[PDB]
């Protein structure tokens, strides 16, 4: 009597390292504080009021910030369920681009507040039919929220004031600036057709001057020099070419083969004029920048260097691709010099050296082109990394504006008037499902709790200024950050305004995710073993 | 303390004998020690993709047909090892298993060596445990599960932790597959059912001879 | 904290939260900031840092200590970052960037312990630095003269400021002067690579020597080069990129033959293409003969029949300068060497340097380049002496650039203590503290210049503080007089975006680390 | 090693100089949070499951285990507070290491030690004679409801505070009970007298104040009456057993006749002792020794409470108070042995009574003298314990606030008028001092600052209200009523804290800046460190 043996049955069968477990309390409610415990970690990192966080990864490489996908990402979370609603927050980045802090808070309340539904005696299929009506509820709500339309993306004023708020959360300090420069960024980009690529925008950052040193290049730069003596044309006339700037050999095998000394005499001499003519035939098309993506060969360089004909290298394809699209060049796979149509052009190629690196720039005179570049300056690689997230956040937020451009008031704005809605739709739904319709109504709220608690402020007064003013009927008004007492304003003056497709989104990702963990009652683990990666 | 100039006479001389008697046990020792070292610390301190053949090479891999099945060569004594692996012809490949009783990862390995020999004669499979061999605490605790080739006389295989690229499931055609990979397993032969034997011994043949 | 039979992480991971982990990273940015704390200042000392292999390295160069360092401190990285960033972007007071963002950190920690929120003192700092950035833009001297000896004395003052805490500082108007005759000569873009610099055992720092022109080390001679001349009073230069040698045509070159003439045919063509590439070079009329590739045995024997020069493996860089000292171009192939790529220098000679030879280009009218031939008495200390002479020219380029200058010593941290203090007293008072923390910070430079030097701190700021305060803009230390003086007449002159850089730096990176409130640490792969 | 050769490391300059301001900061750091009416507890596990859970700054202090000599310093500063004080414990440590980090300052900016020590020296002599001129109230005003009003300060920030309402009246009239007069007239409050037992049970409203004395004893046999109407005590120092003769003495049998006799002796010797001490009149007998089985009959007979194994100093406060005699042996001065009846204390109830399934003796109304005892009910033994903590700390702040008369306001009001007087007072003596005495005047402010964030307050803005009230005090002879202002914790607004009842005894805070001073000046005196290896 010292001991409790193994239950016959599934509990002997099992494996070594396995882990078995069943039934609500060993497995939901442990889900529930696995995701509770995610969202408290990631909480602290929402608004503008958000704190950066440093995060280490296995690699031994540091991320400051406080963007949620990034963190997550930088976290190697062992829980299921919240590797679950990471991926869930994942998604939504992908989709949108911007609200995965949303949608992890979101989901977490929402777990928190089905754990106290089924604490209080209700059913797992109850709570989950609740949560999809009210989601249906919400998504029918929403489009009735908005306040106003972008109404114009060719513009830099209005697209920068739209865009500002999406880049104010992070970067809180400063967020005019870079606000201006996505702006003219996205606005050179984005032509007469209605699509816009988010590739066709490139950052390269620059380290040294500090970040009030950005500014937008209609081109690009690539961190390269030139082979060739020269480093400056004022006309440019790039002649991209795929193939390695070198006389092209045999594919399966070459070999000289010499049987007399006049030819082992004038092999090097007949070779050498060749070189010669083709580039001379190259030079002769008035091409005088030449880009390949190969090796460059020394007699090559020296018959380009004597005719006066600048050379940049490219090692990744990628680049290739891009610089063909932002000059207008076609990418030969031969020597062959380029014909009128494939002859690319740009306003200025030159050296330069900024800060103290040497740059290659494509640089054109126009406000036009397929591909705009954002030279990002600063004190520290991690802050040009953090300005680069922001600036990725801001071009997604104007892709998304391009696709839908409906707009909502932000800051709690939207969440309170929801929670009030669905509030008062769930009263008059009886059943037990009613409960379930609540409790997703509360959930919102912990979007502006998360905001005052952020802030500084008491959110509890917060949250009851928001509710009588939309009682009232108010329903643009939100938390004022810019205040050390609970107070609240008009979201639409101040222009606080978030895309309505990425609420949308958002809600969505979350009350599936949310949902989706509800609905596992059992949990068969193997044993961790190796996996490297 | 002076006179370090010595020049010692005949000391060492006198105690020749005794010097070679523990000298040769040194060297004996070190012999199974330098045999080791070249295993431990330096790997110790860190739809045809979906093989259509491979279910139709598990089964007729049962054909064991013969005389049962046999069984791996179990070595229980380093000297063992090391005047097995000293003999013996250096032309056919010499593959050795280390293992500890009890731990995952080893009963599915011998049940591949074992599927193996029979694909195989030439190969000369067998496991010892690492108790026996000498193996450091680091080596013992986690790196038991290891393949050691030798062919030559020399280390031809570099393996271990071969559950990381081969589980704990893997079956025979696995193990072969993946040997095959690095060119390590002897390429196979035809093989026929002999009734059981001919062959009895191999002398003065005297054949017959018609003479007048 | 209850445990969860299966955790939210993976096991090992390290989190520290709160006010303790923020007052932690400034404790850690104040540690790193003391490593380089001596080193300031005609005063300052160097430290000596050695590697796992034994390899010391002797800099009182802020940025290089700091690299030097195997900081894993997450926080304390951001100050070894600035430092470099600084030392990219401007070059010199690459301890004055990490002094003033620890200095910040130190002052605003007491208001971090008590609760303040750290986004009132991210944009307190934001305002100051704006403020004291137009500030230093707006007092900046400049002269709208653009005279030729005023431009060169004023570079000249800036170099020998910006040397005057390393330990040429002795021969600090000496090496200045060669430095900027060593910049002045640079075209448009002032690179680098353009300046060489040479070291060399044996000599004293007096020995050092600046050639308007290309000098590099002997390499690999062959058979039969001693019998070359060694001097000539108008050499052609042929810069080439050529292998002059006995070899394979080609790597894939067979040749089959089924005759003994054809034999000897093929081995005199061999020889016959080698003869007409020296033949070729030889009757271009040129003397010397550099070649990027190998020059063999064979060629240097011929180069010495007929009194020519040759040198193999000449670096690529030592080719790029000789080519902008003389004028010509590097040839890949001998079949055109016409007389206009040809390089020209009034005089070449090889002498002997410290123990080794060395090959001299000199009389170069139209150079663009020069080369630093650095003498000393042990490698750290050449070492050091390039260190100090790459940021005076970092300094006399960026003066270039643009000659706005202001006091050093401190009169200009000063100066914008008193403004941003003044400031501070006409605002509603919560962002009065954190600017009047950020105007006392700014005291750190003066404060440990006079540390370092050893007089009293206190008394000569109390005299600088009351100065600025009653009139007088550019009065700083006075390390020689013990006291404090007009550092403007005084000739302490830097460039004014060496302290906006500074200021920049220290508070992007003060910020940073203020507005970091969690940090998660991964276990290690 | 070097040319010194010590066998040991060494620290020297400003490498050992921060290193004591750090293990300072770290001693004040864990008890920072322990601080105010908005402070909390502790847990502390002692490494075998034992728990202990208290917001004293002593009693924390006490119990970790500490390194550090620097750190040592400050741990018993913190006992010498609570032994010569009683209150104030976790301000004084707190205050000590903000003198000293304040203090390393000034030395890091090349201020001579001696300078920064004189200063210290001159603003504590300074900030105590502002306190005794200007800050102090007389109790005499007030009433007893000072008394109230200062143990319920103390019972802030304690498990029993909330409660204080009921306590405070509790705590007051538990020490006026043990007031009595010595020579040369003058009050003293023995406390500690008050005898403090610890029984789990029902709530804290219904722990008692017993009008007597109580014992951690029960009767010896379960045969005797458990409640004597009318007592009358007798206390011996003397155990009642068989009578062993001495070491000194041997028993030697020739005759064998006489063995019995000799063995009668060994136990009517005791008899007649008893049949003495009974034959008063006696029902209560109080003993320190103990009681052999025969001996308790004698007592059961005779209906009369016996209790054995008291408790030495339970013993001379039941006789103090009762009136009796220790009697260490019944010989009077005739060589000869009696009992009178003039050394029997007296007390009107003595029962065997039952708290929480445990007994204990209850002695109601003691004559001729009065005493009290307190019976502390809790949720468990953890939580009583805390009880007769905090309670310890009330019955020293009332014996303080007696004996002297004179208050000072609570809620980090004294703090921040130092602050305003003593920079404003620096602004005179030579050039050197002026900077360590005006770091005296700011490092004062930790303590208003301290309650402050407790709260999760803006205590940058409360310190700046507090520190300009003050001001005006200072400055306006018309206004010298904000001297009172303090810290209102629950609204986060400065209150006049002499209305809101919030008082210290005068000696907490005088007694506090002395002690702190002379720590921080004894770590500051130091600036090398030789630590010499263990011989193991
Ligand atoms: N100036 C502002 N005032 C109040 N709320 C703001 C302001 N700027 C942004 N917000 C709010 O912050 C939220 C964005 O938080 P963020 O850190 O971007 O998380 P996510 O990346 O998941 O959107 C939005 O819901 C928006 O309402
Ligand atoms: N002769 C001098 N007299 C007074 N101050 C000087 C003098 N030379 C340099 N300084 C000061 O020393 C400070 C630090 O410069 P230095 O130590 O040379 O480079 P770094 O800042 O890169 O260490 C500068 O701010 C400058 O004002
Ligand atoms: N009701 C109250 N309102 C404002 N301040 C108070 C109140 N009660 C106590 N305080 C203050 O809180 C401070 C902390 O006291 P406490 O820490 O409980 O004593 P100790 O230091 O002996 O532990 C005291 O200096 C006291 O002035
Ligand atoms: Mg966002
Ligand atoms: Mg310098
Ligand atoms: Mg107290």
């Amino acid at each position: 009597a010292l001991h409790v043996p193994k239950a016959p049955g599934f509990a002997q069968m099992l494996k070594e390292g396995a882990k078995h477990f069943s039934g609500l309390e060993e497995a939901v409610y442990r889900n529930i504080q696995a995701c509770k415990e995610l969202a408290q970690t990631t909480r602290t990192a929402y608004g503008p009021n958000g704190m950066n966080k440093m995060v280490i990864n296995h690699l031994e490489k540091l991320f400051v910030t406080n963007d949620a996908a990034t963190i997550l990402r930088e976290l190697e979370v062992q829980h299921p369920a919240a590797k679950m609603i990471v991926m869930a927050s994942h998604m939504q980045e992908q989709e949108v681009g911007d609200g995965t802090n949303f949608v992890l808070v979101f989901a977490g309340a929402l777990l928190e507040l089905a754990e106290e539904l089924l604490r209080i005696g209700l059913s797992v299929s109850e709570v989950i039919e609740g949560y999809e009506i009210a989601c249906r509820k919400a998504h029918e709500i929403l489009p009735n929220l908005v306040c106003c339309s972008a109404k114009n993306l060719r513009d830099i004023d209005e697209v920068s004031s739209l865009l500002r708020t999406s880049i104010m959360s992070k970067q809180y300090g400063n967020e005019v600036f870079l606000a201006k420069l996505i702006a003219q960024a996205c606005v050179s980009i984005f032509p007469d057709s209605g699509h816009f690529n988010v590739d066709n925008i490139r950052v390269c950052k620059i380290l040294g001057s500090g970040i009030s040193s950005s500014s937008v290049l209609h081109g690009m730069v690539f961190k390269k020099e030139t082979e060739g003596d020269v480093t400056s044309v004022k006309d440019a006339k790039i002649a991209v070419y795929s193939c390695p700037f070198d006389g092209m050999i045999t594919e399966t095998k070459g070999t000289v083969l010499i049987k007399t000394a006049e030819e082992l005499m004038n092999f090097s001499k007949g070779e050498e004029n060749l070189m010669d003519a083709q580039v001379k035939a190259i030079a002769d098309t008035g091409a005088n920048v030449v880009v390949t993506g190969g090796k460059v060969a020394d007699m090559a360089l020296h018959y380009a260097n004597k005719y006066n004909i600048m050379l940049v290298r490219l090692n990744s394809k990628w680049d290739l691709r891009r610089l063909c699209k932002t000059v207008g060049a076609t990418a030969l796979p031969r020597l062959t010099p380029p014909v009128l149509e494939e002859m690319g052009h740009c306003d200025s190629v030159y050296l330069s050296e900024v800060g103290d690196t040497q740059v290659v720039v494509f640089k054109h005179e126009k406000e036009d082109g397929a591909i705009s570049t954002i030279v990002l300056r600063g004190s520290t690689d991690n802050l040009m990394d953090d300005i680069e997230r922001a600036v990725d956040d801001g071009v997604n937020t104007f892709k998304v504006l391009t696709r839908d451009k409906r707009l909502v008031p932000g800051g709690g704005a939207t969440e309170i008037e929801l929670a009030k809605q669905i509030t008062s739709y769930g009263e008059t739904c009886p059943g037990l499902e009613q409960y379930a319709i609540k409790k997703f109504a509360e959930a919102f709220e912990a979007i502006p709790r998360a905001l005052a608690e952020n802030s500084g402020v008491k959110a509890n007064e917060v949250i009851s200024k928001l509710y009588a003013v939309h009682q009232e009927g108010n329903k643009n008004v939100g938390l004022d950050i810019e205040a050390e007492v609970p107070a609240v304003k008009d979201m639409l003056e101040a222009g606080i305004l978030d895309t309505y497709l990425g609420k949308y989104w958002a809600i969505k990702l979350a009350t599936n995710a949310a949902v989706t963990v509800l609905r596992v009652d059992q949990i068969i683990m193997a044993k961790p073993a190796g996996g490297p990666k | 303390l002076a006179g370090e100039g010595i020049s010692v006479n005949t000391g060492p001389k006198g105690v020749i004998n005794d010097w070679r008697r523990f000298k040769q046990l040194e060297t004996e020792q070190r012999e199974e020690q330098c045999r080791e070292m070249e295993r431990l610390i330096k790997k110790l301190s860190m739809f045809l993709q979906q093989y259509r053949k491979q279910r139709m090479e598990e089964m007729r891999q049962q054909l064991h047909k013969g005389p049962q099945f046999k069984q791996v060569f179990e070595i229980s004594s380093g000297e063992g090892f090391l005047d097995m692996i000293d003999k013996e012809q250096k032309s056919i490949v010499i593959m050795v298993h280390i293992y500890e009783d009890g731990i995952p990862g080893t009963e599915a390995m011998n049940g591949c060596m074992i599927c193996l020999a029979a694909e195989y004669p030439a190969v000369k499979f067998c496991k010892v445990k690492s108790s026996v061999i000498g193996a450091s605490s680091q080596f013992t605790r986690n790196a038991l599960p290891a393949l050691l080739i030798y062919k030559g006389g020399e280390l031809i295989g570099n393996f271990v932790r071969v559950t990381d690229q081969l589980g704990d499931d893997f079956f025979a055609v696995d193990l072969e597959a993946f040997l095959q990979e690095f060119g390590l397993l002897p390429e196979k032969e035809v093989l026929v059912l002999t009734s059981v034997r001919n062959s009895a011994t191999c002398h003065s043949e005297d054949s017959d001879l018609e003479i007048d | 904290m209850m445990p969860t039979p299966v955790i939210l992480l993976k096991e090992g991971t390290d989190s520290s939260q709160g006010i303790p982990q923020l007052v932690s990273n400034i404790s850690a940015c104040q540690v790193i900031a003391e490593a380089v704390r001596t080193t300031l200042g005609p005063r300052g000392m160097d430290k000596l840092i050695v590697d796992g292999r034994g390899k010391a390295t002797i800099s009182n160069d802020g940025a290089t200590i700091l690299k030097l360092l195997d900081v894993v401190h997450p926080a304390a990285k951001t100050l070894v970052d600035i430092a470099k960033s600084q030392d990219a972007e401007v070059g010199d007071g690459t301890t004055s960037v990490t002094l003033l963002a620890a200095e910040f950190l130190k002052q605003v920690k007491p208001y971090v312990e008590e609760g303040l929120h750290p986004q009132i003192i991210i944009r307190a700092f934001r305002t100051a630095t704006q403020l004291a950035v137009n500030k230093i833009k707006e007092i900046a001297v400049t002269v709208k003269k653009a005279d030729k000896v005023e431009q060169r004395k004023l570079l000249e003052k800036c170099a020998m400021t910006a040397l005057s805490s390393k330990l040429i500082s002795q021969q600090k108007a000496f090496f200045a002067k060669m430095v900027v005759d060593a910049v002045m000569m640079l075209d448009d873009l002032l690179q680098l690579k353009m300046i060489g610099i040479k070291k060399v055992q044996g000599g004293a720092l007096e020995d050092s020597q600046l050639v308007a022109g290309v000098a590099f080390k002997k390499t690999f001679s062959y058979a039969g080069f001693e019998m070359q001349p060694k001097k000539y009073h108008n050499p052609k230069i042929a810069l080439l990129n050529v292998e002059l040698e006995l070899k394979a045509e080609k790597d894939n070159a067979e040749i089959r033959v089924h005759t003994v003439e054809d034999y000897q045919a093929i081995v005199d063509a061999e020889w016959n293409i080698l003869y007409d590439k020296l033949e070729k070079i030889h009757h271009s009329g040129a003397k010397v003969v550099l070649s990027k590739l190998p020059i063999g045995d064979v060629a240097t024997q011929y180069f010495a029949d007929r009194d020519m020069f040759c040198a193999g493996r000449v670096p690529e860089e030592d080719l790029k300068r000789t080519m902008m000292a003389c004028g010509g171009s590097i040839q890949t192939s001998v079949n055109a060497l016409s007389a206009d790529v040809l390089g020209r220098c009034q005089v070449f000679e090889e002498t002997q340097i410290g123990g080794e030879r060395y090959n001299f280009f000199t009389g170069c009218p139209k150079a663009k380049t020069c080369t630093f031939i650095l003498r000393g008495g042990a490698e750290q200390f050449m070492e050091e002496t390039e260190r100090s002479l790459h940021d005076a020219i970092m300094i006399v380029r960026r003066a270039i650039k643009n000659d706005s200058v202001v006091a050093g010593g401190g009169a200009i941290e000063m100066e914008l203590s008193k403004y941003l203090r003044d400031y501070s007293r006409t605002i509603p008072g919560k962002q009065q503290l954190l600017i009047g923390a950020y105007a006392k910070a700014l005291e750190i430079i003066p404060r440990q210049l006079c540390d370092n030097a050893g007089f009293d701190a206190t008394n000569i700021l109390n005299k600088l503080r009351a100065r600025h305060a009653q009139g007088g803009t550019w009065y700083g230390v006075d390390i020689n007089n013990e006291d404090i003086a007009d550092n403007f007449e005084a000739f302490v002159w830097e460039p004014a975006m060496v302290r906006i850089n500074a200021l920049t730096a220290a508070s992007e990176a003060a910020c940073l680390i203020v507005s970091v409130d969690e940090t998660i640490k991964n276990p290690r792969s | 090693e070097g040319p010194l050769s010590v066998f040991g490391d060494r620290s020297t300059g400003e490498t050992i100089r921060s290193q004591n301001v750090m293990a300072a900061a770290s001693i004040a750091n864990i008890v920072k949070s322990s601080l105010g009416p908005v402070g909390l507890d502790k847990m502390l596990v002692d490494d075998i499951g034992d728990v202990t859970i208290t917001n004293d700054g002593a009693t924390i202090l006490k119990l970790l285990e500490v390194e550090h000599p620097a750190a040592k310093v400050l741990c018993e500063l913190a006992d010498l507070q609570d032994k010569e004080v009683g209150d104030g414990t976790t301000s004084v440590v707190i205050i000590a290491a903000e003198l000293l980090k304040n203090a390393d300052e000034l030395v890091k900016q090349k201020i001579h030690p001696t300078s920064v020590i004189s200063g210290y020296r001159l603003a504590c002599k300074e900030a105590v004679r502002y306190i005794n001129e200007n800050l102090i109230v007389n109790t005499d005003e007030l009433g007893r409801d000072c008394l109230i009003n200062a143990a319920k300060t103390s019972m802030s920030s304690k498990i029993i505070g909330i409660n204080g309402d009921f306590f405070a009246n509790m705590v007051v009239d538990a020490v006026l009970a043990i007031k009595y007069t010595d020579i040369r007239g003058q009050p003293r409050y023995p406390v500690n007298s008050v005898n403090i037992l610890k029984a789990h049970g029902r709530s804290q409203m219904e722990s008692m104040l017993i009008s007597g004395y109580a014992l951690n004893c029960v009767v010896g046999s379960q045969g005797m009456p458990k409640r004597i109407v009318n007592a009358k005590i007798a206390c011996l120092d003397f155990s009642l057993q068989k009578t062993k003769m001495k070491l000194g003495v041997q028993v030697v049998i020739t005759d064998p006749e006489k063995l019995d006799q000799i063995r009668q002796r060994e136990s009517d010797i005791t008899k007649e002792r008893i049949q003495k001490i009974l034959a008063t009149g006696a029902n209560v007998i109080l003993t320190t020794g103990g009681i052999d089985d025969m001996c308790l009959k004698y007592f059961v007979e005779a209906g009369a409470m016996a209790v054995r194994r008291v408790l030495k100093r339970d013993l001379k406060r039941i006789a103090k108070a009762s009136g009796a005699t220790i009697l260490s042996t019944l010989a009077n001065l005739e060589g000869e042995e009696t009992f009178e009846a003039a050394m029997l204390g007296q007390a009107e109830e003595v029962v065997q009574e039952r708290i929480c399934d445990d007994e204990l003796i209850l002695i109601k109304n003691t004559k001729a003298r009065t005493s009290a005892s307190i019976i502390l009910r809790g949720a468990n033994d953890f939580m009583c314990d805390e009880m007769e903590r905090s309670l310890h700390d009330a019955l020293c702040v009332v014996k303080r606030v007696l004996e002297s008369k004179s208050v000072v306001p609570g809620g980090g009001a004294v703090e921040a008028a130092l602050s305003i007087y003593l920079e404003n007072y620096a602004t005179s003596m030579g050039s050197r001092e002026q900077l360590a005495i005006a770091e005296f005047a700011r490092s004062l402010l930790v303590i208003p600052n301290t309650l402050a964030v407790n709260a999760a307050q803006d205590s940058t803005d409360l310190v700046a209200k507090l520190r300009a009230f003050h001001n005006e005090a200072q400055v306006n002879p018309e206004r010298k009523n904000l001297k009172w202002i303090g810290l209102d914790l629950s609204n986060g607004k400065p209150r006049d804290n002499k209305q809101a009842g919030v008082f210290e005894p005068t000696i907490v805070k005088v007694k506090s800046l002395k002690f702190a001073t002379e720590a921080a000046i004894t770590i500051l005196r130091i600036d090398d460190l030789i630590k010499l290896h263990p011989e193991s």
